[PDB]
């Protein structure tokens, strides 16, 4: 299984990205 | 058929008109070996059982020392004992001490139920004490555990 | 003290994996690398940290004296095997394995474990030494001892002592038995948590129930999940103890969403900041996002995504790009419409999916049958 | 202890009334259900969502 | 049975509190029980009995 | 024609057959059987009889003169003891008994409850009981 079995995703950018969007312009001025 | 293969206690078929031995039927089981006294790897208590410490020392000096020291008995010229009798109120270390002793003496533990299910075929007891001892002679250095029932 | 020896792995992973971003935790590990650890790995951190000064002085000075205290009862057995009992008695290494497995380094402590495996055939001390060896495998992240000896721990000594030793085989969770596959085996073993009171291992039983409620989210959506986590006395008791994790659970069970995303960020605050982040928690965060979108998308045939944004939080274009990734990934079966802001879902009826599964399984079976037919009779 | 019992009986009678009113319809509007139950659209919507879930 | 065949016999008393707790700990092995049962409290809970 | 002869061998069924109990099987189409007349026999078995129907000493039918195994009865034929029928219910209600709830509830959970919940004994380790013996002063 090594460390992640198989598949997954290698975008290397999705790390609480919704929280970054909420931080992006203060959630787009809280839309 | 052949004479030599005919043994005591094997089922045979007799013909209808004149009783001649037709065919030896196969036997079903030896009754004592079917219900055979189960040999276990002895799961001891690792001797933590407090309160019976006097009983621990007594069972040590009484039964363990002949197994571990044949040289001491041979040098002193003392005949090694064969059996050990235990008595008391029930539940107070009947079977537990035997298991702990058997595991600590590096021997297998054999328990004989043998109360009345054996004696249903009246003389099976006369073979029960036979074949059991045969296995206890052929398996390993071991002990035999037997209950009140013989006095019964 | 091999049962408290897991302090080695516990605090050594409490620093050594987050030591890339741990300042005070270095000082925390300072009075435990020297004062109470196994052996020469107390140096080892100089390959990552500074050169070290003082640990060269004292740690050798005790250890040879401890080797001078290692005559101990060995010579007392040499003058105590004069009794002809078993050519042995319970005085020597069999009663001295605590030092040689607690202070022994694994390059020699593995041989010490083998030495005290050549021991009495009592199942209790044997099972204890195997659990000690499993923890010693978890000391250095060997990932082979915790594979090999776990089969021995679960199956080979399974002839007695059961139904009360089984709360010590709970180490097979987070170990090589349960890797980053935070799923049915791991959550099933974690859901057998019929206990409140501590039994060492991972410490701090609140952390155990947070691990159980974290694996419960990836375990089941709601097939009888309300009985097993929501309707339980002790789990609700520790949920009364821990408020934010209770918020994380109840923002999903009540289907409130929105604030659930905030709780996810809070979970992010300890998703990787614990010791167990050398495998990644991406297969947990993405699985939780897909699970939340699946429970929202159920019971809504033609849902406008303007409603979906206010239901989940913010990010209309974020909702669009997230669904554009997840639909074409293969999960979350729906068909988003870019114009008219509708996210229309389609679900296969249960005759077509069954038809495809029968066709595929029958194809592989007929191929196997034809291969077996070609093997015999030329 | 009448608070939790009354809230629970309120919820069970809510879902019993909602399953009672919905038997004749097949494709009703949620506005008619909301007007007949004298509650807002949002609580009705989330309650039916929880009922399907 | 005394000459040669059998030998010395060992008595057994009614059990004390320590042997009672040991018997209780032995017989609670094959049972799915809670931790923290405090079997010593159960041992002092009843005054005296057999095994 | 074999299917004709398979039906044709059923002449030996006839009607006045004695009833016995099968015991053990020796070889193919030949086994021992215990007649209820008292004696024990070693008979031949017809090939028409399937071997599925014999195991736990089931009741079988034997020939009169030849004394060979011919027929297999339904699994209870001779028992000489019948069930509690349907008109033999002795019409005593549960609520007719007063003040026995400490043992009415105990005997209810010891009879019908482990029909369903049998796995709960194995995951705890009680080794579920088979019998229960009542006693007390006479009346």
């Amino acid at each position: 299984e090594d460390n992640w079995d198989d598949d997954n995703v290698e975008d290397d950018f999705s790390n609480q990205l919704r929280a970054e969007l909420e931080k992006h312009g203060y959630k787009m001025e809280t839309s | 058929i052949d004479i030599n293969d005919v043994t005591p206690n094997c089922r045979v078929a007799l013909r209808n008109d004149s009783y001649t031995l037709h065919k030896i039927l196969p036997n079903k089981v030896d009754p004592l070996v079917s219900l055979m006294m189960v040999e276990k790897v002895p799961d001891s208590t690792y001797e933590m059982i407090g309160g019976l410490d006097k009983q621990i020392k007594e069972i040590k000096e009484v039964i363990e020392l002949p197994v571990k020291h044949p040289e001491l008995f041979e040098a002193l010229g003392i005949a090694q004992p064969k059996g050990v009798l235990l008595y008391g109120p029930p539940g107070t270390g009947k079977t537990l001490l035997a298991r702990a002793v058997a595991h600590h003496t590096d021997c297998t533990f054999i328990r004989v139920s043998g109360s009345e299910l054996v004696q249903k075929f009246i003389g099976e007891g006369a073979r029960m004490v036979r074949e059991l001892f045969v296995m206890a002679r052929e398996h390993a250095p071991s002990i035999i555990f037997m209950d009140e029932i013989d006095s019964i | 003290p091999k049962n408290p020896d897991l302090r080695i792995a516990q605090l050594r992973f409490l620093l050594s994996l987050p030591e890339h971003r741990g300042d005070a935790a270095v000082r925390d590990e300072l009075m435990a690398a020297v004062r109470d650890n196994n052996m020469a790995p107390y140096y080892e951190a100089l390959c990552k940290s500074l050169d070290w000064q003082i640990d060269v002085d004292l740690l050798n000075k005790m250890k040879k004296a401890n080797e001078d205290e290692l005559k101990r009862l060995d010579e007392e057995l040499e003058d105590a095997e004069k009794n002809l009992g078993e050519s042995e008695i319970r005085d020597a290494m069999m009663a001295k394995a605590e030092y040689l497995c607690r202070i022994g380094d694994k390059e020699g402590a593995l041989t010490a474990f083998r030495k005290t495996y050549d021991k009495t055939v009592a199942l209790g001390h044997r099972l204890d030494i195997v659990f000690y060896l499993l923890r010693i495998g978890l000391f250095y992240m060997d990932n082979d001892l915790i594979t090999r000896n776990t089969e021995k721990a679960k199956s080979l000594i399974e002839e007695g002592g059961d139904w009360d030793r089984r709360n010590r085989l709970k180490v097979y969770q987070g170990l090589y038995c349960v890797a980053i596959r935070d799923f049915k085996q791991a959550a099933e073993l974690f859901l057998d948590t019929v206990s409140t009171f501590t039994s060492y291992e991972l410490m701090d039983y609140k952390t155990f129930v947070t691990y159980t409620v974290y694996v419960s989210m990836i375990a089941l959506e709601r097939p009888d999940l309300r009985e097993k986590v929501i309707k339980g006395a002790e789990i609700l008791e520790v949920l009364h103890s821990l408020p934010a994790v209770r918020q994380y659970l109840f923002s999903l069970y009540e289907c409130r969403y929105s604030v659930f995303f905030q709780s996810l960020a809070v979970v992010e605050q300890e998703m990787k900041k614990d010791w167990l982040f050398a495998p990644h928690y991406r297969y947990y965060v993405r699985e939780m996002r897909i699970h939340a979108y699946s429970q929202l998308l159920e019971s809504y045939r033609s849902l406008t995504l303007g409603y979906m944004a206010e239901a989940f939080g913010v990010g209309v274009e974020f909702i669009d790009q997230e669904l554009s990734r997840f639909i074409a990934a293969g999960r979350l079966h729906c068909k988003i419409d870019k114009v008219n802001e509708i996210v229309e879902t389609n679900r296969p009826d249960s005759k077509n999916w069954q038809y495809q599964e029968t066709i595929k399984k029958g194809d592989l079976l007929l191929n196997r049958v034809q291969k077996l037919s070609r093997v015999i009779n030329m | 202890i009448i608070s939790t019992h009354l809230a629970k009986l309120y919820d069970n009678l809510l879902e019993q009334n909602l399953i009672r009113v919905i038997e004749p319809f097949s494709r009703v509007q949620i506005e008619h259900i909301s007007s007949l139950i004298k509650l807002s659209k949002a609580d009705v919507e989330r309650k039916l969502s929880q009922m399907i879930l | 049975l005394r000459p040669g065949r059998i030998d010395r016999k060992i008595e057994f008393p009614p059990p004390n509190e320590e042997a009672r707790l040991d018997i209780l700990k032995i017989h609670s092995r094959k049972m799915n029980l809670t931790r923290g049962i405090n079997l010593r409290k159960i041992a002092e809970l009843m005054p005296g009995a057999s095994g | 024609e074999f299917l004709h002869a398979q039906e044709e061998v059923k002449r030996i069924q006839s009607i006045p057959l004695v009833i016995g109990q099968f015991l053990e099987a020796v070889d193919q189409n030949t086994a021992i059987v215990g007649s209820t007349t008292g004696s024990n026999y070693y008979v031949r078995i017809l090939s028409t009889i399937d071997r599925e129907l014999l195991k736990p000493n089931a009741s079988v039918a034997l020939h009169k003169h030849s004394n060979a195994l011919v027929d297999v009865l339904p699994p209870e034929a001779d028992s000489s003891i019948m069930m509690l029928t349907s008109d033999q219910k002795p019409d005593v209600m549960y609520a007719d008994i007063g003040g026995m709830d400490i043992q009415k509830q105990e005997v209810r959970e010891a009879v019908e409850l482990p029909l369903t919940h049998f796995e709960l004994y194995k995951q705890i380790g009680i080794d579920p009981p088979r019998g229960v013996l009542m006693y007390g002063p006479p009346g």
